[PDB]
This record gives C-alpha cells, sequence and structure tokens, in this order.
RNA sequence: GAUCAAGUGUAGUAUCUGUUCUAUCAGUUUAAUAUCUGAUA
C-alpha cells in the first residue's frame, strides 16, 4: 500500500492507512495473511550475511479498498483561474510525490 | 477535486495564455528516467541469464514483462544524486497530456517560463532551467542548461529549438520586457533569445546568495534570495545595468513571493511564515553603479546589505510552510 | 606632563607607517588616526591607492601595493562588464 | 604563557584573506577565531560592537515638548486626530557620544 | 550567569566555533524533527520517506560538523 | 585612569580627604596598554 506516516488496525477488521502523502486509505482485511501459496520467512532459517530473503510483490490480496480520503498534502504549486470559462475561477493545485503525484483542479461546490 | 496523474513531483506550472494549457515540470531526486529504468531492467534480465539457463531465460523474459504500477509500489529507487525529469503539456479541462518532454538521466528541472520574444514577435517559447548532476547535501552541481522550445500547435507541442549551458542552477526564469530574466545561483541575467543560444545582455553579481524566485512589475525586479529575503533590483533601459536599490533587514528562508503593489511584496518561508514588506514612501528606484568601482569601494550600503531598507509591515506564523501565494 | 598619561593612556607605545614617510604617532587610539592624514594620504597617492576603509590599519607599502592588487581584481570582477554582453553570429 | 600571543595572523595577512577588508580593525587580529569575527563582522544585517568598550572614561563621563502635546477634546486628539510619529532610528544605528552634535495604490488600505 | 548551564546549548567567552555550530547544527535537526511542515519540505525534496528523513537526521546529531577542531 | 592610608554611612552599593605616578630590556598579564615580578644602569 502506499507508504504510511501511520496505520492502524481496528478490531471490526479494518486497517486505516494514513498516506506520508497524498489520500489516506481505509482498507477491510479481508484475510489475515494465513494463505501459504506465499512463503513465510523466519530468523530460525539458515542464511549468510549480505545474503537475503526474496519475496514477489503483488496485487491486493489481503486487503479491500473501502474508503479514500482525498488529500491535498503536499500542495506544492497554485494558481487560481478561470481556465474553463466557469462564472468561479477554479483553484489549479499541483500535488502529491513522485509516482502519486496529481494536478488537482478545486472547485467551490460539492461532486 | 478532479485529479489528473503526475509521473514524478511537480515543481512549478505555468499557464499559456491563448490556449490555457499548463506546461507543467515534474522532477524528482533518487529517480530513474524511462530510458535508464528500461536499461536497468535490459542488463539486469541479462545478468539473470547470466549467473537452469532454460528457466532462466523464461524467468527474465517474464521480469521484462512484469510491470507493476509505480502509483502503488512505489517508484525504484536510483542513487543519491540521481534525477528524473520531464515536461508536460496538459489541458486542465480533462488531463489529457498534449505533449511530454523527457529530459536526460540526472537532468532536474527546477525552472520553466512561457513567454514571448521581442525579436520573434508572436512566436510563443517554453524555457526550461535544468540542474545537470546536482546532489543536495552536500551540495554541489555540474552546471546546469537552459532548454528553449518554440511554442506550437495552438500551444500543445514543444518544438525542441537549442539548449543553452549555464555556470549553476537556473532556479528562476521570469519574462522581463520582451525578454527572459534568469537566475543562476548568485547571479541574475538577462538573456536574449539569439537563434543557437541565449544571448547574455546583462549580469548583476551583487545579489548575497543563490536566487530562488523572480517576481517582476514594471522596472522593477524583486529577488527572493534563499536565505537572505527580498532584493529589489530596478533595470536601467538605456544603460543595461541591473541595479539593487533596496534590501530587507532581516534573513528569511523564502519559498515563494507575490506582488501586492508596485512597492509591496507578500513572501513565504521554509519556516511556515507568512510575511509583508513594503517600501517606505520616497524610496528612489533611479540608483547608479559605478563604472570604476567607487560605490563598492567609498559609497555604500547600509549594515553590510543595500542604501535602502523594506519595512516588515505584516508577520505571522501560519504553523505550517506555504509555497503558494497569489492576489485574487 | 603628568605621567600616567605615558604609561596608563599608553602613549609609552609607539608605532611607524611606511606609508607615512616612516613617521611615528605614539599610542595606539591616537595613532589609528593618521589613515585620514596628510602623510598617509600622499604615501597612498605616490602608490596610486585609494584611501579606502579597505586600507585602514595597513601601514606597509608592498601590503598596501598586494591588497590594491586584490581589491582591484574583486571590484573588476564585482560589476558588469559589458565588453562581456552577448551578440548573435557569436560575438562579445 | 606569551607564545601563543605571538601565534597569529599579521594586519596585512587577515586583509588579504577575507572577502571585506574594510571591516577589518587592529583589534580583530587577537581574537580567537579572526576569521569567524570578521565573517560576523561582514554579515547583511549584523551591529556592530559599542564604540566605547576600549574608552579609559565610563560611557558618559565625557528635552522638548513633542508639538502635538505643546499645540478635554484638545488632549484626546493630541492622541487620536494629530499625533505624528517621530524621527525614528533604524535598526543597529547605535548611539554613541558624538552621533548627536503601472499604478502606485497601497494594497489592504481603509 | 551561573544557572544558564542547566541549559545545554548556551556559551561563554571561551566557546570555540566548533562548539557554537555543532549546537546549530544539533538543535536544527530537532526542530526539523519536531515541525511537521519543515519535515514535509526535506522528504519531497530528497524523495525520501519521512521515516528514513528522520533516521538521517537522527544519525547527523552524532558528529554534525566532522570532528572537534583538535 | 590606576593605586595606598584615613574618616563617615547603609539591607546592599560606596562616598570623601590627604599621596604616589618620572630610564630600557626579559617574564607574567591584557584586545592593546598598564599593574605586578626580575635584570641592566
Ligand atoms: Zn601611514
Amino acid at each position: 500500500v502506499p507508504v504510511a506516516a501511520a496505520m492502524c488496525v481496528l478490531k471490526t477488521g479494518f486497517l486505516f492507512v494514513a498516506s506520508e502523502f497524498g489520500n489516506h486509505y481505509l482498507y477491510q482485511i479481508a484475510h489475515l495473511g494465513d494463505d501459504d501459496e506465499e512463503p513465510e520467512f523466519s530468523s530460525a532459517m539458515p542464511l549468510e550475511e549480505g545474503d537475503t530473503f526474496f519475496f514477489q510483490p503483488r496485487p491486493l490480496k489481503n486487503l479491500v479498498l473501502v474508503d479514500e480520503l482525498d488529500s491535498l498534502s503536499p500542495i506544492l504549486f497554485c494558481q487560481i483561474a478561470d481556465l474553463a470559462n466557469e462564472d468561479t475561477p477554479q483553484l489549479y493545485v499541483a500535488c502529491g510525490r513522485g509516482p502519486r503525484s496529481s494536478l488537482r483542479v478545486l472547485r467551490h461546490g460539492l461532486e | 477535486q478532479v485529479a489528473f496523474p503526475l509521473q514524478y513531483t511537480p515543481r512549478k506550472f505555468v499557464i499559456h495564455p491563448e490556449s490555457n494549457n499548463l506546461i507543467i515540470i515534474e522532477t524528482d531526486h533518487n529517480a530513474y528516467t524511462e530510458a535508464t529504468k528500461a536499461q536497468r531492467k535490459q542488463q539486469m534480465a541479462e545478468e539473470m541469464v547470466e549467473a537452469e539457463r532454460e528457466l532462466a531465460a523464461e524467468m527474465a523474459a517474464a521480469f521484462l514483462n512484469e510491470n507493476l504500477p509505480e502509483s502503488i509500489f512505489g517508484a525504484p529507487k536510483a542513487g543519491n544524486g540521481q534525477w528524473a525529469s520531464v515536461i508536460r503539456v496538459m489541458n486542465p479541462i480533462q488531463g489529457n497530456t498534449l505533449d511530454l518532454v523527457q529530459l536526460e538521466q540526472n537532468e532536474a528541472a527546477f525552472s520553466v517560463a512561457v513567454c514571448r520574444f521581442s525579436n520573434t514577435g508572436e512566436d510563443w517559447y517554453v524555457l526550461v532551467g535544468v540542474a545537470k548532476d546536482l546532489i543536495l547535501n552536500p551540495r554541489s552541481v555540474a552546471g546546469g542548461f537552459v532548454y528553449t522550445y518554440k511554442l506550437v500547435n495552438n500551444g500543445e507541442k514543444l518544438e525542441f529549438l537549442h539548449k543553452t549551458p549555464v555556470e549553476e542552477v537556473p532556479a528562476a526564469i521570469a519574462p522581463f520586457q520582451g525578454r527572459v530574466l534568469i537566475g543562476v545561483g548568485k547571479l541574475l541575467r538577462v538573456y536574449d533569445l539569439g537563434k543557437k543560444k541565449l544571448l547574455r545582455k546583462c549580469e548583476n553579481k551583487h545579489i548575497a546568495n543563490y536566487i530562488s524566485g523572480i517576481q517582476t512589475i514594471g522596472h522593477r525586479v524583486i529577488v527572493s534570495d534563499v536565505q537572505e529575503s527580498f532584493i529589489w533590483v530596478r533595470y536601467k533601459r538605456n544603460e543595461n545595468q541591473l541595479i539593487i536599490f533596496a534590501d530587507d533587514t532581516y534573513p528569511r528562508w523564502v519559498t515563494t513571493a507575490s506582488l501586492l503593489d508596485y512597492d509591496t511584496v507578500a513572501g513565504a518561508d521554509k519556516f511556515g511564515n507568512i510575511c509583508v514588506v513594503r517600501l517606505p514612501p520616497n524610496t528612489n528606484d533611479e540608483v547608479d553603479e559605478d563604472p570604476t568601482g567607487n560605490k563598492a569601494l567609498w559609497d555604500r550600503g547600509l549594515l553590510n546589505g543595500a542604501s535602502q531598507k523594506a519595512e516588515v509591515i505584516m508577520n505571522y506564523h501560519v504553523g505550517e510552510t506555504v509555497l503558494s501565494l497569489q492576489k485574487t | 606632563i603628568p605621567y600616567w598619561l605615558y604609561k596608563l593612556h599608553g602613549l609609552n607605545i609607539n608605532y611607524n607607517c611606511e606609508i607615512c614617510g616612516n613617521y611615528t604617532y605614539r599610542g595606539p587610539k591616537a595613532f589609528q588616526r593618521h589613515f585620514a592624514e596628510w602623510r598617509h594620504a600622499h604615501g597612498m597617492r605616490c602608490l596610486g591607492i585609494p584611501n579606502t576603509a579597505h586600507f585602514a590599519n595597513v601601514t606597509q607599502i608592498e601590503d598596501a601595493v598586494s591588497l590594491w592588487a586584490k581589491l582591484k581584481l574583486q571590484k573588476a570582477s564585482e560589476r558588469w562588464q559589458p565588453d562581456t554582453e552577448e551578440e548573435y553570429e557569436v560575438v562579445n | 604563557k606569551k607564545l601563543r600571543r605571538m601565534n597569529r595572523f599579521t594586519v596585512a595577512e587577515l586583509k588579504q584573506l577575507v572577502a571585506r577588508p574594510d571591516v577589518v580593525e587592529m583589534h580583530d587580529v587577537t581574537a580567537q577565531d579572526p576569521k569567524l569575527l570578521v565573517h560576523l563582522k561582514a554579515t547583511r544585517n549584523s551591529v556592530p560592537v559599542p564604540r566605547h568598550w576600549c574608552f579609559k572614561r565610563k560611557y558618559l563621563q565625557g528635552f522638548e515638548l513633542p508639538d502635538f502635546i505643546k499645540r478635554y477634546q484638545k488632549l484626546h486628539d493630541a492622541f487620536f486626530k494629530w499625533q505624528t510619529k517621530p524621527k525614528l532610528t533604524i535598526h543597529g544605528d547605535l548611539y554613541y557620544e558624538g552621533k548627536e552634535f503601472i499604478d502606485r495604490t497601497p494594497w489592504g488600505e481603509l | 550567569e551561573h544557572l544558564q548551564s542547566k541549559y545545554i546549548g548556551t556559551g561563554h567567552a571561551d566557546t570555540t566555533k566548533w562548539e557554537w555550530l555543532v549546537n546549530q547544527h544539533r538543535d536544527s535537526y530537532c526542530s526539523y524533527m519536531g515541525h511537521f511542515d519543515l519535515l514535509n519540505y526535506f522528504a519531497i525534496a530528497e524523495n525520501e520517506s519521512k521515516a528514513r528523513v528522520r533516521f538521517n537526521l537522527m544519525e547527523k546529531m552524532l558528529q554534525p560538523c566532522g570532528p572537534p577542531a583538535d
């Protein structure tokens, strides 16, 4: 999941992921990570120094996304202009860090 | 909110005034450009075959197709001093990329401007200021470049024109009187378009430290120093000189600035403050610099700064770092 | 003379200035004034050096000359050189 | 021991080593760090040490009513109608013994 | 006054360049650790995680200016 | 300005009167002096 400032596991079976930057996520925990298609590493396994365990990153298996708190952190650049020929100027906001960066257009109003 | 994805951390954008498209510069440290990202992937596949070899060939072919999205799995972290940067033209109505220039590995775009030049009249240009091999900490750099593109197809495509070398990061670019003002390190320079390269019409070396931003109004230029806050400069048009005429009385770690009026600047700093600084009434911008040396020897400024000082008319801790200010 | 002026006031101490033709001025915070005095200002003229604050507290010829080399390089460098303006094909 | 008091730059040497030779005083050479001292003396908004620090005498051993006062209602209006700011010294202008003897509308006015 | 010694990072007439700058750097890194926005700025500028930025600052607290003068 | 003696007063800080200061070097010391400690007359 995106790199987190904090994680909270709730008693009701949800993981809240307060993202370091950008939108925050609530996931339902669909499974407790008690599969075995993917191996479990251990401090008891023989290994060398400089040597390492390796795992495969793969799509969401134990978590299901259920809410996203749309978040402007960090705002890096902004222009307030009408670029749409609406009545009211929009805010063109340069947001996020790295591959979670976005340009966001803010209008005063409700979706 | 409507959100349109970007590829690297966006540093600045500018609205092209006619077709209203955005020219965005995106730049990350610890990053691979897609060319380098592909080449890294190619060598790792070859190394995986040249570590059985039938299964290794399959795993290498699999890995070359294995292409997990950076937005989910993270952009792969290149080493210290490694940069990736792009210039994107984007429509603001729906965020379709109209054009996407990719810069070399370890080129980092820090500044952008859209402008016309007096010589070329109607023709539009995008100037992008680039650092080459910038290391942040301890700071060092292999100089920089300004890339010039001719905006074409109603501001939907960047036609590359020329790449002009500079001695240090061109950290700010500002269109000024049909010419471009570029701040390279501590040097403030006026550059004409030229044909094969930008031509340095004027230069000022009296700025105390690195230049972060450049605002302009009439013949006044407001320069944001990285630490020594605001310097007011006048361009003497006939005499071809950039003259410092006033400065602030405080250090400020300026992040961004906005002009409120001909005499007044709102500024923000790295320490979560906003300030407004104003030139006191009867501040004179009609000032000389001596052709022999007298105004750097006998005649002089105040407290080791300029002779005239700006008044801080407003101060406020916002509680959090501001990177944009706009009067609207 | 009340001789506590010689000792306590420090008029015992003495210094030469080569720029002042080796002339001497006794006590320290008296001596310090000759950098604005005609012996010194004539010596600076005789070396082609303006008597700027930069040369206050400089009493020796080779120093004033070499400091005037370094300062002249610095003050040539610091400003705009319009001989180093750029013109199109490129010329300066 | 006097030896370290000899192990110092000359004024010439300190004058040439620095970006700002005009801030170099006779005494500066005798500091524990003359290069840090001269650097701090050259900083862009920094205030010089009160000049009397080396004088043999103690600091000062060598009123008119403001016009609006001097000018019930009158006494209120001296403070709330016609009170002018006095001449104020700028930052760093320390007192010493001999000291005395395009549109241009302002944004955010009322 | 004596009681100022209760407080680390104060100085006295024989405080050196190195002692003074080491206190400025240590105080700066502690300030960066506390100010969430100043920490945001460095994480974005380096393209590095806020947790690694904090760790790198803590590692820099030991010898922030290099070894003592001699 | 430093320095020795004496009167007087206060919670504390001191005031006030009568003296000394006449040559160079070295050490101590100081921002530089000076004082101080030795040496040469
Ligand atoms: Zn002289």
